[PDB]
């Protein structure tokens, strides 16, 4: 609705209705469904000192968005 | 040197009517129901499938007309020739319909509507009112309206039925 | 005195090392036997990305016609001792060595190959802890990271592993155009008798609005890009395992030859000093 | 001069125009199962509701008409 | 002064206007078969159904011209 | 010169034209009715608040049908 | 005093309206035939279906405008 | 010559048409009412401004409406 | 008393009514075509079914056309 | 012979006629408002810019109205 | 007694209702281009044959518009 | 006999059939509009584009009732 | 007996009834203008292209006017 105005994309858009659907499960189920949404990725580049450069291209989290 | 495509390896291909050819009489509908690259039904005869698209709800029956639905925050119901009905909750996605007799409803995420509960989504629902006054930006603002539609739907669907 | 006190030590370290792979090998096999619940599941989800983007072309063509970047997102594991797809991998990407090759790898040991034999073809790749489901959020970064590395790009070609069977895994790739040359075929396919299996498909999307268009496009690359991980996961586990048999007959075998060199050298040993001590 | 006129044939000529109001009201009709139709195709499972209210709408325009007919049978019969 | 007159013609020019009646009814028509081919091509299996609906709607229109008829009939033959 | 008429019989032709202006009152809850249809399909748990909308609008109509109407029998009884 | 008036040429006018009938019957058929290409774009292997209802719909439709030439023809020869 | 004449009952006639306009402004009333329940299908968040907007429109619609019934109770009543 | 009259310009009116006749006939053929491009639009390699179906309404319009100027020319020749 | 005639009434009907170019401004209006909503509900952010291009839509609309109920209203005092 | 009235300007009436039959053929090439401009926003690939079509269906509305004029002019002179 | 007779009043009865123009003119600048909303709910960053485009319609569509308004005037000032 | 009359004032209602038929011609420019602003939101690209042809159907919409207008002046200088 009012999302697109402000860049926000559709995938992001669908990342955090389904971590609400998650969000709304009941207790015993959602230890299996939480692992289909917990963000477990990141982005890096090897410097030269060795170092793994994070990259801030795009959030990982939804808050972030 | 020439890769293959990951689509070779997949054998259940899309069956698409051709246009000058006869009409069929058909009275059941393979649906198939995929979330996350991975399916609850395989191309399973139902007599209807009830899914809530964004302009409106959409009933599918055998034979409906080649489309394409992008679904929103909804139930969707299943109900067989036998007289049983199914009833999912999705989180987004798309559905393709075919002329032919086919019904292809891909989401993020399709879980069971007993699988939802009613006080968590109405906490859930008071956290997130709360957080709106306190949105650090417009952005915010409009995550949390997302994300408190997407609870109105999943309460709205627990209190019909 | 040094020989026979060295046999034995080394003798001991293979023990150890054995033991510690198989226990590599009872925690592979759990993880293999989890994630093989995949296989019942799949080959349903991507039947209209195939209508979306399933195209027999040519591999000379599409690679010399394009004048703008041409991304590539090879699949790699983080871990070792998977086999040999991490080289099959690389030796495609060298096969289709050009000028507007950019690489956005996936996994520690992509980047680690990708970084030194392209340097200036290398922008950053992305890493997943293998904690949680490999699901649609890990796909839509790795394409939100892929088009912000090169917006105006060409293509975008995932290479992966496919797990065919318990033996055999093959690679794969999934070809992901821009979306205006992608426009262009779905309306020519639309218009023209030509791509007659994707008419329908095409007319029934130009029908709709463009924002469902573009949704469309970028959902069923989330989808190609997930089906692509998940395969390259199993195809990972199952090379991780054979291996890992591989490694331990090996280690049997240098641990039989090392106890067959310690019974020659005690038996040397002690009738040389026998010999020359009592005669 | 004063010339009252009493024109015995013009009661049929406004009972002919109070039957032109029908035209507004058989098209309303139409237009309200016209939809019905695309409704029933739509989600046909409320069909059984959706019928009723276009008797409502049935029986709300066909009382309008009545009230034309009405005009066009006390001019035809007066 | 106190001028009667009874102008015979005048009962055709009425029932020509009843008749502008059925050029709603007419269209109202169409417009019910209209949606239901857009209907039967949504929903081809519902055909019997929204078949039946149309009629109804057809023999409700009908119904008004009906009348319409009458008024000419009870006014050409006046 | 100077000289005045009565023609009586007009009184009814005005009062047949006044019927006319139902004609798209009826029409117009037609299009209430149908789109309500159409309304309440694509969101089936809004049929109470779309209803109640569209027995304003045929009020808000009805009250236009009324004022013809009452110009109509006004002109025809006098 | 009552004055009969047997006037000739208004068969002719009275004609000339129930021709307008016909405005809404050519209409409707055309609404139909553009539905009915519409359907056969949305479901092309439904043709014979649809093309059978629309000349139902095309024959109930010419039926009324048959019963307005009748009236036509009536007043024109009277 | 000079003949002038003064017709009374022609004040009715006019009175008539003056009603006719009635059923745009009517008909109009129902598109209103006919767009606002799908809207209100459409995006249930915004039934409060969209039925606003639509009360406006209707009043608009009908300062037209009673601008033309001046002209239709004017000369009615002269 | 007893009168009779025959008035010989009547015979041009009626004939304009009837050509207001085709106004509903030309309408119509435009929509018929209207629709037949948006078919072809989306449906482009059925192109040559639509056409001929176009045509089949085109004509069934222009019967009713027909219809309507063989009155005219009979109340304009005679 | 060189016979004149001056009628007084007929500003009335003439009148009337003009009143009747306020049935497709109303009407428009309406349909204005209309799509007004669903706009609205399709793109809810801009509930002030379309509110402006509808208001400059029924300023023009009401200019010609205006137009047409100055001669509505000036044969009226002639 | 019987009258042979001939009155000189009634063609004029006749030659204007003839011609208000073009506000069916203005509004029925309206449609055509609207349908025309949405169906090349569509399907830009295609727009010469729809242009081709158009361009038909237009020289049939003007044929149909050109009959009208023909029946107007012949009453206008004869 | 033959006389040359000249009525004065019907020159109102004309300009007011003119002034019937400008009910299509008025609608046809609203159906502009209510476009342009569906077309600035639709693509928002041409709004200032189409809107040019709207006005321009405008200035072409009043251009037509100006020209109906022109004749009554011509009528209603002689 | 034979009687001939020449009413002089009859030319007005002609070129009244010849002005009426400008609604139709602005409905459909209305209409052209209205698809225009929905397609070139649709397929902003080619905005320029659809603009010349609905130029064009002005060009060809416009033109019919002119020849009602011409009658107008054929009736209202004569
Ligand atoms: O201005 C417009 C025009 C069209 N559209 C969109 O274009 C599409 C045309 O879609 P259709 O007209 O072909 O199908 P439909 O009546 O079944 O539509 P839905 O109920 O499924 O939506 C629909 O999805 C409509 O919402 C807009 O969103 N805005």
């Amino acid at each position: 609705s009012s999302w697109r105005d402000h860049g926000i994309s559709y995938l992001k858009y669908l990342n955090v209705c389904t971590e609400t659907l998650h969000s709304t499960v009941k207790e015993s189920r959602r230890a299996k469904y939480e692992r289909w949404s917990k963000p477990c990725y990141t982005a890096q580049r090897p410097d030269g000192a060795g170092g793994q450069e994070t990259i801030d291209k795009v959030p990982i989290h939804t808050k972030d968005y | 040197h020439d890769l293959p495509e990951g689509f070779e390896f997949m054998e259940h291909k899309v069956v698409n009517k051709d246009i000058h050819a006869p009409h069929e009489n058909l009275e059941t509908l393979r649906l198939t129901l995929t979330r996350q690259d991975e399916f609850l039904l395989r191309e399973e005869p139902v007599k209807c499938v009830t899914v809530t698209g964004t302009n409106g709800e959409y009933g599918i029956y055998p034979g409906h007309a080649y489309k394409i639905v992008q679904l929103n925050p909804s139930p969707l119901t299943v109900e067989y020739t036998d007289g049983t009905t199914k009833k999912y909750f999705v989180s987004g996605g798309f559905a393709h319909i075919n002329n032919e007799g086919s019904c292809d409803v891909n989401t993020v995420e399709c879980t069971l509507l007993d699988d939802l509960d009613l006080a968590i989504a109405e906490k859930e629902l008071a956290a997130q009112q709360a957080a709106l006054g306190s949105a650090k930006d417009d952005k915010a603002k409009s995550v949390v309206e997302i994300r408190i539609s997407v609870i109105e739907a999943v309460i709205a669907a627990l209190k019909h039925h | 005195s040094g020989k026979l006190r060295l046999y034995k030590e080394k003798l001991e370290g293979y023990n150890r090392f054995y033991s510690i792979v198989k226990t590599i090998k009872m925690v592979t096999l759990a993880k293999y036997r989890a994630a093989q619940g995949r296989i019942r599941t799949r080959d349903f989800s991507l039947r209209y990305t195939e209508l979306a983007f399933s195209k027999p072309q040519a591999s000379r063509d599409a690679v010399v016609a394009a004048k703008n970047a041409l991304v590539y997102i090879p699949i790699t594991t983080n871990r070792g001792s998977c086999g040999a797809l991490n080289s099959n991998i690389v030796r495609c990407i060298d096969s289709v060595v050009s000028s507007k090759m950019v690489l956005m790898p996936v996994g520690k040991r992509g980047i680690d190959s990708f970084s030194k034999l392209y340097p200036d073809e290398f922008r950053y790749g992305i890493i997943n802890d293998m904690k949680e489901s490999m699901h649609f959020g890990y796909a839509t970064f790795v394409i939100e990271n892929a088009y912000e590395v090169s917006k105006d790009a060409d293509r975008y070609q995932v290479i992966f592993n496919r797990f065919v069977s318990a033996g055999v895994q093959r690679n794969a790739v999934y070809n992901i155009p821009s979306y205006e040359k992608w426009k262009e075929d779905l309306a020519d396919a639309a218009s023209s008798d030509n791509q007659k299996n994707r008419y329908l498909f095409a007319n029934a999307l130009q029908n709709e609005e463009e924002q469902l268009i573009r949704d469309f496009f970028d959902f069923h690359a989330a989808l190609a890009v997930l089906n692509a991980v998940g395969e390259n996961e199993l195809s990972e586990q199952a090379a991780r395992l054979v291996a890992v048999e591989g490694q331990l007959t090996n280690i049997s075998s240098l641990q039989q030859r090392t106890s067959s060199l310690y019974n020659k050298t005690r038996q040397f040993g002690i009738t040389a000093a026998l010999i020359e001590i009592l005669s | 001069s004063t010339v009252a006129i009493s024109v015995q044939g013009l009661h049929y000529v406004g009972t002919g125009l109070a039957a032109i109001a029908l035209a507004g009201v058989g098209l309303g009709i139409g237009t309200i199962f016209g939809n019905l139709l695309v409704a029933c195709a739509r989600q046909p499972n409320l069909t059984k509701m959706l019928f009723n209210y276009a008797i409502l709408g049935f029986a709300l325009t066909e009382a309008i008409g009545l009230f034309a007919l009405m005009l066009a049978f006390l001019m035809l019969f007066s």
